[PDB]
């Protein structure tokens, strides 16, 4: 049975304005391991996103890493974008400086 | 300090793909340090730390073969559990396995762990005991009967209680210096919430490993507050965070508290 | 080192 994933959107490093950066977005808790994650910047697919192996807790369920270099604006909005087999459409997370 | 070792196993298969996928996953202390991936171009066991590098190629040769086996292995079984739960063709099926020791301070074992999950839920798994088997599903009688028959507690006790145990002191031995852990560094933002109520937000940052724990405190009573499940920072080392609502102007009256193996004692901060 | 395990199930 399907498990629904849980997202968290969020910088490595303190955010500044005008400072490179890496842009995390965490997926855990889901079945089954077959997903697709794709992280945005004003709507757009950032192209080099990078992908930790598949690994999984000790209660069974999947986890994944998908992280990508950014550099934070004032303006721009970021995203993580999960499809899987639990949601019908796939579930868009956005990030939030302050968490 | 107490150390651990385990290799989490999974094969996974899929409508169109004509052999499952399998992976193994080795860990010491919870870091990961070695893998195969069947879908890999060569698959073999690779070092996932650099003190694994250390080893020579007759560890890579037969821990590669050891992989090898339990494809077959996890491929007979996919098949079999298919029988046993009437499941036909035409769907995806995920077959886990944990296993592995536990040490304590002592570097004696502590504890073995060998459990199973099929399609992500307890199939069935060894006892603490290390002799006898817990198997809720009735699907699973048919494993445990074949298992108590064939004597196969006792063959997995001698590996957990044995090579593991070896092996692990062997790694940790080799790989001193994933001995050391790193405090976590606290500090305390203001949000806007609502009219007349504010946020505070404790954050710990750069901590390893990841357990960890984060409180909220009124004149001495804990709360029921916000909190995000710990994360991985991407360098090895983790976040977590905890919030609570308060009052404009009563801000001093709330401490944060944060408690992390690698503290001298817990930490206490507010927002300043 | 990784277990390598018994019967099937």
């Amino acid at each position: 049975i399907q498990k629904t994933p849980q997202i968290q959107v969020y910088s490595r490093h303190p955010p500044e304005n005008g400072k490179p950066n890496i842009l995390n977005c965490y997926v855990t808790q889901f079945h089954p391991p077959h997903i697709e994650i794709q992280m945005l910047k004003n709507g757009k697919k950032i192209p080099k996103v990078e992908m930790s192996d598949m690994s999984f807790s000790k209660d069974w369920s999947f986890y994944i890493l998908a992280h990508t270099e950014f550099t934070p604006t004032e303006t721009d909005t970021y995203a993580c974008r999960v499809k899987h087999d639990s949601m019908a459409e796939p579930k868009t997370v956005y990030w939030d400086r302050d968490m | 300090g107490p150390h651990s070792m385990r290799y989490f196993e999974t094969a996974v298969s899929r409508p169109g793909l004509e052999e499952p996928r399998y992976i193994s996953v080795g860990y010491v202390d919870n870091k990961e340090f070695v893998r195969f991936d069947s879908d890999a171009e060569n698959p073999r066991y690779e070092p996932r730390a650099p003190w694994m590098e250390q080893e020579g190629p007759e560890y890579w040769e037969r821990e590669t073969q050891k992989a090898k086996g339990q494809e077959q292995w996890f491929r007979v079984s996919l098949r079999n559990l298919l029988g046993y739960y009437n499941q036909s063709a035409g769907g995806s099926h995920t077959l886990q396995q944990m296993s592995g020791c536990d040490l304590g301070s002592d570097w004696r074992l502590l504890r073995g762990y060998l459990q199973f999950a099929y399609e992500g839920r307890d199939y069935i798994a060894l006892n603490e005991d290390l002799k006898t088997w817990t198997a809720a599903d009735m699907a699973a009688q048919i494993t445990r009967r074949k298992w108590e028959q064939s004597g196969a507690a006792e063959h997995y006790k001698a590996y957990l209680e044995g090579e593991c145990v070896e092996w692990l002191h062997r790694y940790l031995k080799n790989g001193n210096a994933l001995l050391r852990t790193d405090s976590p560094k606290a500090h305390v933002t203001h949000h806007p919430r609502s009219k007349g109520e504010v946020t505070l937000r404790c954050w710990a940052l750069g901590f390893y490993p990841a357990d960890i724990t984060l409180t909220w405190q009124l004149n001495g009573e804990e709360l029921t507050m916000e909190l995000v499940e710990t994360r991985p920072a991407g360098d090895g080392t983790f976040q977590k965070w905890a919030s609570v609502v308060v009052p404009l102007g009563k801000e001093q009256n709330y401490t944060c508290r944060v408690y992390h193996e690698g503290l001298p004692e817990p930490l206490t901060l507010r927002w300043e | 080192k990784a277990p390598a395990n018994f019967a099937t199930m």
